[PDB]
């Protein structure tokens, strides 16, 4: 089974920092990319970025949006995606899911299989 | 002086003649020569080389590598098509993008025979046949693997040779290059069973092209 | 490329075929159009990809269909565990842009 | 077998050389050809199953590489000609196939439309870029459109056959060998602002194994340079 | 039939390149073209088959006129002349349609006189290396190489503006003579987007079709 | 070699001579003298040095 969780949402004064965090089990982690998606309070979806995996070289594509704010990471000794939130304003106040994309034919479409629980976090 | 009489058609400029033309920079010494590998003397010469085949388009395949592979595994019913591709020129067939069919585009009236070969990337513990069937112009497509034996063939055991060629006539129903499964795919233990097949195109070196126009690859 | 969803608020008993569209703003290839299905109080989850495709352990009576510049899903018989916001995903290049959510509740 | 130049030697048993002219020699250019003529191989890619490809640039991979590396910032000019060595080693339960290519003048295409691609970029000394099968986006400044099914040039890949090349089937072959001529417009260039060739290993059939068997493949590759001289006094 | 397909035949053929307009009294009236390949998008595409090609050039202009709304009064004009000036590369360069570079003595310029034969002017293969090059990977801002430059042309009336304004247009007609190619080259799939560089944005490799078989 | 005959790979034979040190990467030992093992071409491989007192 495929099982999505992560943690680390919370208060935040406008103007700092916060660092999400994806725990990754039940599949092999270097195979998948892995996706970072936001949604307020009962609007629809944003996609803020990914993260291929192991054969294309873990680089990463980001939003428009949150370019050069936001990072993309992972930690090379355990399963464990990052997110990097840098920078918060006032309309960052969102859920944060943690998606995984993989492959139909042989090839990549953009899809989003699993998606985790989702985390919140709000600013004052 | 001496006396001359000019005709009609004398001050006009007809944009495909050859006449000498006053030099804009003469005394200048031109850089001379240099012996620079891989001379192109002749357009043919670009197409007699061989390029993958886009055989497996499906709309999803275009823009991967997956459009050059062929899929080839071991099913449970004898006799199947693997792949088929007519031979009508230009009405958005699969030859027409490659290397070969990008410089006949260039000509309106073009003649001559194809190379097709057909490699099987496949294990080398997997063993199998395959029909390559080749429909000629005003003859059906086959519909069976049996009167598909009936016409002209080529009978590919992969377990002996990994690479079949079946030449084919290519002229300006024109044709059908199908292909079936005549007995299944054989493996041993711990070796995978879907395995692939790339198809290359060439130019069979004797055939000419006419009245040069432009291509329709642009906006 | 935004995606336009129409009708935004739907209604209708169950037992009956309702459908919705999705409209891009430009040409979308047909293999990177998808569906996503969010109950209330609930991550999303994956229901048809590549616009034709159902996903692992949906039930058959979605299919999707579309091409070129507008899509469209069809549900051929409507029960009442499948009230939620239908979402549709595009990508022509980045971002990938969502839809605005096409919410269906039973009568 | 067993063929060796200076202080290397490696092992082999069907050649491809280059556009059928065998490499050979021309102020005043002298000749170094005992010093640095050898064997460079470079460390190993590793095959797996969703990979895309690799690249490198020719007379920049053997820039950090010992005396080579040496005879170059002390050298204005040189012509250099190639020998390549490409193996990967894999089992008779594997399967793939893969188009060694040798492209001269490979200009990358940048991801936005409107800059060009950095140094930094284009060419890892000594240490392969990939390729990949998404793409790279418009966003970010100075990075190279890396769509593999358009090689990073703005073409149809199955066509890249035009350049000399050679096919390594893990089913019949083993390795591939090319042998590269001086190709270039000028006798004698630049060698700190030119990559004149581009070594390109694309999977057309990717790989695959059952369970149990080595799940990716290493490949070597061996540069030697041959008819090396420079210009200077 | 194998001489239709010949790099002479393929390649030596006219093609109008360059369009521009000029007006004789407006001061900021003259035109100029900085001679390069990438113009029109047709015979790119033929000239990046190869990597070097080495020619000779011929070019022709087919110049018009036009009068232009001017007040009253009975505008007679007499024949007008025009000046195409051709600067080699790393000659002096002009600014205004009074200046000194117009009258430089290395600049070699044609004067032609309106209701004659076009003027035609003829460039040898102007170059320091054995080869113009069509691709470069290198820098000189990467990918220019500054050895295959060719040169501008500038044109101009020299009448002066009599009682009314008069705009003439100019069509440039190029043509590859005595043609020698190395290295071919895929065609390109993608379409063209700037004319300085090889940028592009990523395509599908062929039209599809809905089943294999 | 004394492993299986369906087992493949390759080893450098590094030979540091008097005076030059041990090398600490893969890199800097190819640079020196040596020699690559292809060992599913042949099962053994020659190197000869000299030793002195």
């Amino acid at each position: 089974e495929v099982k999505l969780v992560e943690s680390g949402g919370g208060l935040v004064q406008p103007g700092g920092s916060l660092s999400l965090s994806c725990a990754a089990s039940g599949f092999t982690f270097t195979d998948y990319y892995m996706n970072w998606v936001r949604q307020p309070s009962g609007k629809a979806l944003e996609w803020l970025g990914f993260l291929r995996n192991k054969a294309n070289g873990y680089t990463t594509e980001y939003s428009a949006s949150v370019k050069g704010r936001f990072t993309i990471s992972r930690d090379n000794s355990q399963s464990i995606l990052y997110l990097q939130m840098n920078a918060l304003r006032a309309e960052d106040s969102a859920t944060y899911y943690c998606a995984r994309s993989r492959y139909y034919g042989g090839t990549y479409r953009y899809a989003l299989d699993y998606w985790g629980q989702g985390t919140s976090v709000t600013v004052s | 002086g001496l006396p001359v009489m000019t005709t009609p058609g004398s001050t006009q400029f007809l944009t495909s003649d050859d006449f000498q033309s006053p030099s804009a920079m003469p005394q200048f010494d031109v850089t001379p020569e240099m012996q620079i590998p891989g001379r192109v003397n002749n357009l043919m010469e670009i197409a007699e080389v061989d390029s993958v085949v886009p055989v497996n388009n499906t709309e999803d395949n275009v823009s991967s590598l997956k459009a050059y592979q062929i899929p080839v595994q071991s099913n449970s019913d004898n006799g199947k098509q693997v792949f088929g591709f007519p031979l009508q020129p230009g009405a958005n067939n699969v030859l027409n993008r490659t290397l070969l069919g990008e410089i006949l585009n260039y000509y309106t009236h073009w003649s001559g025979s194809i190379k097709l070969t057909f490699m099987f990337c496949g294990s080398a513990m997997a063993t199998g046949k395959f029909l390559l069937a080749y429909s000629p112009p005003g003859a059906g497509v086959p519909k069976n693997r049996k009167d598909a034996m009936l016409g002209t063939h080529v009978i590919w055991d992969v377990g002996l040779q990994s690479s079949c060629v079946l030449c084919v006539p290519w002229i300006s129903a024109a044709g059908y290059v199908t292909c079936w499964y005549q007995t299944n795919i054989v493996v041993p233990a711990d070796v995978q069973s879907s395995c692939d097949i790339l198809c290359f195109v060439s130019a069979c070196n004797d055939f000419s092209v006419r009245m040069l126009k432009d291509t329709p690859f642009i906006r | 490329n935004v995606l336009t969803q129409s009708p935004p608020i739907m209604s209708a008993s169950p037992g009956e075929k309702v459908t919705m569209t999705c409209r891009a703003s430009s040409s979308v290839s047909s293999s990177y159009l998808h569906w996503y299905q969010q109950k209330s109080g609930a991550s999303p989850k994956l229901w048809i990809y590549s616009t034709s495709n159902l996903a692992s352990g949906v039930p058959a009576r979605f299919s999707g269909s579309g091409s070129g510049t507008s899509y469209s899903l069809t549900i051929s018989s409507v029960e009442a565990e499948d009230a939620a916001t239908y979402y549709c995903q595009q990508f022509s290049g980045y971002p990938l842009t969502f839809g605005a959510g096409t919410k269906l509740e039973l009568k | 077998r067993s063929i060796t130049l200076g202080n290397s030697t490696i092992t082999t048993q069907n050649v491809v050389v280059g556009y059928g002219v065998w490499p050979e020699y021309l102020d005043q250019p002298t000749q170094p050809d005992v010093a640095t003529c050898r064997f460079y191989t470079l460390e190993s890619v590793q095959w797996m199953k969703n990979s895309a490809g690799w690249w490198w640039k020719l007379p920049d991979a053997l820039s950090q590489m010992g005396l080579f590396g040496q005879n170059m910032q002390y050298h204005y000019l040189g012509r250099t000609g190639y020998t390549i060595h490409v193996q990967c080693n894999a089992s008779k339960f594997h399967q793939g196939c893969l188009l060694v290519v040798c492209v001269p003048e490979a200009e990358m295409g940048c991801s936005n439309l409107n800059n060009t691609p950095e140094f930094s970029e284009l060419s890892g000394g000594d240490s392969a870029r990939m390729f990949t099968d998404t793409q790279v986006g418009e966003s970010n400044a100075k990075k190279v459109q890396t769509a593999v099914w358009n090689a990073g040039m703005g073409v149809g890949v199955g066509n890249l056959t035009i350049f000399p090349h050679q096919w390594i089937n893990l089913r019949t072959n083993n390795s591939a060998t090319l042998v590269m001529p001086y190709i270039n417009s000028v006798p004698m260039d630049n060698m700190f602002r030119h990559n004149n060739l581009t070594l390109m290993i694309i999977p057309f059939v990717p790989l695959n194994y059952s369970e149990g068997s080595s799940p990716y493949v290493p490949i070597t590759v061996t540069i030697a340079p041959m008819c090396a001289e420079y210009n200077g006094l | 039939s194998r001489s239709e397909s010949s790099i002479e035949n393929f390649l030596c053929r006219s093609a109008c390149v360059y369009y521009a307009t000029y007006t004789n009294n407006s001061k900021k009236g003259f035109a100029e073209w900085v001679i390069n390949t990438r113009q029109v998008a047709q015979l790119r595409r033929k000239l990046e088959l190869f990597t070097y090609l080495r020619f000779d050039l011929e070019l022709t202009f087919v110049i018009t006129s036009a009068q232009q709304p001017s007040t009253a009064s009975s505008v007679d004009a007499p024949v007008q002349t025009h000046q195409i000036m051709y600067v080699p590369p790393g000659g002096p360069v002009p600014t205004k349609v009074k200046d000194y570079a117009w009258q430089t003595s290395t600049n070699p310029s044609v004067f032609w006189t309106e209701g004659n034969a076009p003027p035609r002017m003829s460039i040898p293969f102007i170059s320091i290396g054995n080869a113009y090059s069509c691709f470069y990977d290198g820098w000189t801002v990467y990918g220019i190489n500054t050895l295959n430059n060719m040169g501008t042309l500038y044109m101009r009336h020299v009448n002066e503006a009599g009682q009314g304004p008069i705009k003439s247009t100019v069509r440039i007609y190029f043509k590859p003579k005595h043609v020698k190619a190395w290295v071919p080259r895929p065609p390109r799939l993608c379409q063209y987007e700037k004319q300085k560089n090889v940028n592009f944005s990523p395509i599908g490799v062929t039209t599809s079709r809905t089943d294999i078989i």
